[PDB]
């Protein structure tokens, strides 16, 4: 027989009662001045601290004033709260003086709680004082969570008041991990120096230490550029994954000089029987194919976003009926190779036009029309506040349109029209349309120019956002009797598109083409073999990131050849 | 065949030997696939190894480096009675002769690493020229059965069965998606009468059912209106590609075209 | 801070705990205690702590138990053994309420044992498996176990309070009871079944 439920919150109910009106009150504490009485049971039930103050049968238990020191009146009375009641109203401005005062009475239920509120609440910009807090309060979890946070971001978040006033172990313990994400070692050397002149009188004892730590003879990446760039096409990436691994971890490359430039596909078919709507990876410069445990929740229909700082965004889309639509918002850790979700949307969308504009991530469109005013509805997501915003809706409602970004502005094109939005001014403001009524297109941004590459019959239309004009460029070179489909990347600061053909009974075919803006003229770039790559389909989406192939995955899923010639 | 003439006992044999043949094809593209992949590995594994030679040059070109700032900004850090400013070269020499250590060490693992695989990869390398005959030996039998055996009376479909060791109700089983007129003739390429599939014709928007009749590839073009698909026009209200066109299939309207009696009995893929 | 501060909220602990083995701890209050406790364990000084606790309670338990035990030795023994061993369990238990945190935050880090098993611990080593002590209290167990063979009756609350609390040194199981009892036990109680099979048969029938 299970305990009763009615019966249970009837006597929580009737206990919080009796609390507000002050009966069978026997214990007050006494904080700064302020009087709280309480019952010993409830605060003995609920946290440990009163629980042995109690039962060790001294005066504790019998004088009815205690007075607690160093205890925050509110977060006492918050405590109290939870206790007579059972929920916690937590918020990013009190946390860690109420995760305090919870250490300090042992609340299991409330540590757990603003335990895993500030594990999910990491940004960019508390990342170093939450590392602190949980080094100076001994909790596991949140320091290896802000420890693998400040690695991600080492080069933007050095510059904070609070990484100046860290700890010595705190130094040593982050400038010894290779998941340092820097681009060059004179950035942790400058953050060396700038840490250990920040308080001179009392560092002057640790330079040694600080210098033991910095790489000086690892000599990474400099050596390649000494020799020559000689190898087959674009091999440096081949010594990444190979003299990275097989280090002793003093000269080790940091991680941050191991991240490459990868053609970031998703929702990509596979023939993975049991995920064939799985996600994979491929870096032109080491001509290689790796795997992603992207799908978190084995859902699809969701968009992809990389933002100037390279980082990954998927929102929208739906579940398999266990096809119900979510709002949950899942970003990629490079390092682990896993996403760790966000605040969910306000509104349900399937595959949303996500772009990022002024280190805003804005979610357009993407969504069955339902309602007038209940579509066209544009949402954009604070990346530091973890909140979403409505803004000015879509004037009217389309579909298949494609989102980009020029000069912190943002344009979405659709058939023939074109509107630009300004987040300064948060309107909507037509622009020159297009010739062509088209659908399904691709469009990348690339300098003041946009490419609007598609239609389902393809056409290069290049639009000048300093000209406000439409000019035709050219035709992408394919075939008509088979299956076109292209997909309109910027990679090596330079625009790409990686076309997939099908042609008439063979299979389909992937090669990637580059553009020349000042002749008008496609050169073919590279070919993409099938001997890492299978059919990826047709509805799947592309991107440009970097990531690390060091620890990203290994699995090939393709046979290079497999000619039986033998005959 | 052993002189043998039961047909029936005699056709089992055709079947040992049709499994017997298959493992091989299995393990011969597997061993293809282990040819790969220690290609590429042993390619990933030269390079690497190049890598750890040209650092190990940089690093003896460090190591000189040393021996020239010994004569050319040393003399105004040793002749001053302080050991702490010469740590930038003095502390940074001992530690780089660990590392040339180390890395030598680590090139002897590599090494290692390149003859043990290289053993595990020729242990079975030898072993490719040792059924290659044999497989090849194995194939000129199973022809030689391909002209006495096979014409003894059993049906090429007994054979896929044997090297492979309603219908309609699937739509995948005749469903080609968008194939083309060739695709059909090939797919139904001898076929029985009634063998058919539904592929999409060359009209855009449009689909079509090719089926042998009377052994040829007949391509019926299926037309939509507002009430559904069909053939001609008066019955052109076939809800999808499902319910109402297995209706047809039990129809088989003559009307349409005289030769179209033939019912689609069999999927392409039955 | 200061070291000085640090200093003397540990000889303020020191006395505090000397006290509570005294068993007067009817005048003290708990909330000092606990505070000065978790402050010296978020100062970055969370050994010194332990090892003073152990060095504490290792000295008081030296002193006062060898005294109190072995001058019972001859008289009352078990007696007054089980009399400590429950005041030194109410005192370890008072003192784990009060330095529970430390067992929660530092405990986990160097992976030593709680406050609770090192108490255990040194009290079995120091107290129970020293010398003079083991070979009188194994040489009394058997006695009263003999004489209760041969009919002389003996308080059994005294052997099943000796019994329980050397199963409950072991801290995993009946590792230290196999070692310290149950390996002379084992070797008295077979020379003793073979001494009665070699005086029954001798002179009886089997019915």
């Amino acid at each position: 027989r299970q305990i009763n439920t009615e019966y249970a919150v009837s006597l929580l109910e009737q206990l919080k009662l009796f609390y507000e009106q002050q009966l069978f009150t026997d214990i007050v504490l006494i904080v700064e001045g302020t009087e709280f009485p309480c019952h010993k049971m409830v605060l003995a039930t609920c946290s440990s601290y009163f629980r042995a103050m109690f039962m060790s049968g001294l005066s504790e238990s019998k004088q009815t004033h205690v007075h607690l020191r160093n205890v925050d009146a509110a977060t006492l009375q918050i405590i109290i709260t939870y206790a007579y009641t059972g929920n916690l109203a937590m918020n990013d401005s009190t946390v860690e003086q109420l995760y305090e005062t919870a250490c300090f009475l042992q609340v299991e239920d409330v540590l757990q709680r603003c335990r895993e509120y500030l594990i999910k609440k990491i940004n960019a910009e508390n990342c170093v004082r939450l590392l602190s807090f949980a080094d100076l309060f001994s909790c596991e979890e949140l320091k290896q969570s802000a420890k693998r946070m400040v690695e991600h971001k080492f080069t933007a978040v050095y510059h904070q008041d609070a990484f100046m006033q860290l700890s010595h172990d705190l130094l040593i313990d982050i400038l010894s991990s290779d998941n340092l994400n820097v681009e060059k070692e004179e950035t942790v050397r400058e953050a060396a120096m700038l840490w250990l002149e920040y308080n001179t009188e009392s560092r002057s004892q640790y330079l040694s230490s600080v210098l033991s730590q910095i790489r000086i003879d690892a000599l990474s990446e400099v050596t390649q550029r000494a020799w020559f760039q000689g190898l087959p096409p674009n091999d440096k990436s081949v010594v990444v994954q190979g003299l990275y691994k097989d280090m002793p971890k003093f000269f080790k490359p940091r991680l941050g000089m191991t991240k490459e430039e990868m053609m970031i596909f998703i929702e990509a078919s596979s023939e993975n029987p049991c995920s064939l709507y799985s996600s994979v990876c491929y870096s032109p410069q080491a001509e290689k194919v790796y795997k992603l445990c992207s799908p978190p929740a084995d859902l699809h229909k969701v968009g992809t976003v990389v933002t100037p700082d390279n980082d990954i965004y998927i929102a929208g889309g739906q579940v398999p009926l266990k096809f119900r639509t979510v709002n949950c918002f899942y970003w990629f850790d490079a390092q682990q190779n896993t996403w760790f979700p966000k605040t969910p949307m306000l509104f349900v969308r399937i595959k949303p036009s996500l772009v990022c504009c002024e280190g805003y991530i804005y979610a357009i469109g993407g969504d069955s029309v339902g309602g007038e005013l209940n579509r066209r509805t544009v949402e954009r997501y604070d990346t530091e506040k973890d909140e979403w915003t409505m803004v000015s809706p879509l004037p009217c409602a389309w579909q298949w349109s494609a989102a980009v970004v020029v000069h912190d502005c943002i344009y979405v094109m659709t058939l023939n029209l074109m509107y630009c939005y300004f987040p300064r001014s948060d309107s909507w403001v037509e622009m020159a349309m297009r010739q062509t009524s088209r659908s399904f297109a691709s469009a990348a941004a690339f300098g003041d120019k946009i490419f609007y590459i598609g239609g389902l019959s393809v056409t290069v239309e290049i639009y000048d956002v300093n000209k406000n004009e439409w000019k035709m460029a050219a035709n992408i070179p394919a075939k008509r009797y088979s299956d076109p489909c292209v997909r309109a990347v910027v990679i090596s600061n330079s625009l790409c598109v990686f076309m997939r053909e099908t042609h008439l009974n063979e299979r389909a075919k992937y090669v990637t083409y580059q553009y020349d803006l000042e002749l008008d003229r496609w050169s073919l770039r590279q070919h993409i073999s099938e001997r890492v790559l299978w059919d990826l389909g047709r509805d799947f989406r592309c991107t440009v990131g970097k990531l690390y192939p060091s620890c990203l995955e290994e699995s090939p899923w393709k046979p290079p050849t497999y000619l039986f010639s033998t005959d | 065949v052993v002189k043998e003439d039961n047909i029936e006992a005699v056709g089992k044999k055709l079947h040992e030997y049709n499994t017997q043949f298959q493992e091989k094809s299995r393990e011969y593209d597997r061993l293809y696939e282990e040819y790969t992949r220690t290609s590429q590995e042993i390619q990933m594994k030269r390079t690497a190894i190049e890598a750890f030679n040209e650092t190990i040059k940089i690093f003896e070109e460090q190591c000189q480096t040393q021996e020239r700032y010994s004569k050319e900004y040393i003399e105004k850090f040793k002749r001053e009675g302080n050991e702490k400013e010469i740590q930038r070269i003095m502390h940074n020499y001992d530690k780089l002769k660990s590392r040339i250590s180390e890395i030598i060490d680590s090139r002897r693992r590599l090494e290692e690493d390149l003859k043990k695989q290289a053993a595990e990869y020729r242990e079975i390398d030898k072993r490719m020229n040792s059924i290659k005959p044999d497989l090849i030996q194995l194939r000129k039998t199973r022809d030689q059965y391909l002209m006495w055996l096979t014409q003894k009376g059993v049906r090429q479909k007994k054979l896929n069965e044997w090297l492979g060791n309603l219908p309609h109700h699937d739509e995948k089983t005749w469903n080609v998606g968008s194939s083309n007129r060739n695709k059909a003739e090939n797919l139904l390429r001898g076929k029985r009468d009634g063998t058919f599939l539904v592929r999409e014709s060359s009209k855009q928007g449009c689909y079509a059912c090719s089926v042998v009749v009377d052994g040829e590839v007949k391509h019926c073009v299926i037309n939509k209106t507002a009430t559904g698909y069909g053939f001609a026009e008066p019955y052109n209200l076939y809800s999808s590609l499902k319910e109402l066109v297995l209706h047809y299939q039990h129809t088989s309207l003559v009307q349409h075209n005289d030769s179209l009696n033939v019912t689609l009995a069999y999927p392409v893929y039955a | 801070m200061d070291e000085k501060y640090v200093n003397s909220i540990w000889d303020l602990l020191k006395n505090a705990i000397q006290e509570i083995q005294r068993k007067n701890n009817s005048g003290l209050s708990f909330e000092e205690l606990y505070r000065n406790a978790y402050t010296m364990v978020l100062h970055k000084h969370g050994e010194k702590l332990y090892t003073g606790l152990r060095e504490v309670v290792t000295e008081h338990l030296i002193n006062k138990v060898r005294e109190d035990v072995l001058n019972s030795l001859n008289n009352n023994f078990l007696q007054t053994l089980n009399q400590a061993w429950n005041d030194h369990q109410t005192a370890m238990v008072m003192i784990r309420d009060i330095l529970m945190y430390m067992d929660r935050v530092y405990v986990q880090q160097n992976n030593v044992e709680n406050v609770y098993n090192l108490g255990l611990i040194i009290f079995r080593d120091q107290v129970v498996r020293y010398g003079c002590i083991r070979d009188h209290l194994r040489q009394t167990l058997l006695d009263m176990i003999a004489r209760e063979r041969k009919g002389e009756v003996v308080d059994r609350g005294a052997i099943r309070n000796a019994c329980q609390m050397l199963m409950i040194l072991g801290l995993e199981g009946r590792s230290v009871y196999e070692e310290d009892f149950e390996a002379p036990f084992l070797e008295m109680s077979a020379e003793f079944f073979q001494m009665e099979s070699q005086k029954f048969l001798a002179e009886n029938s089997a019915s």
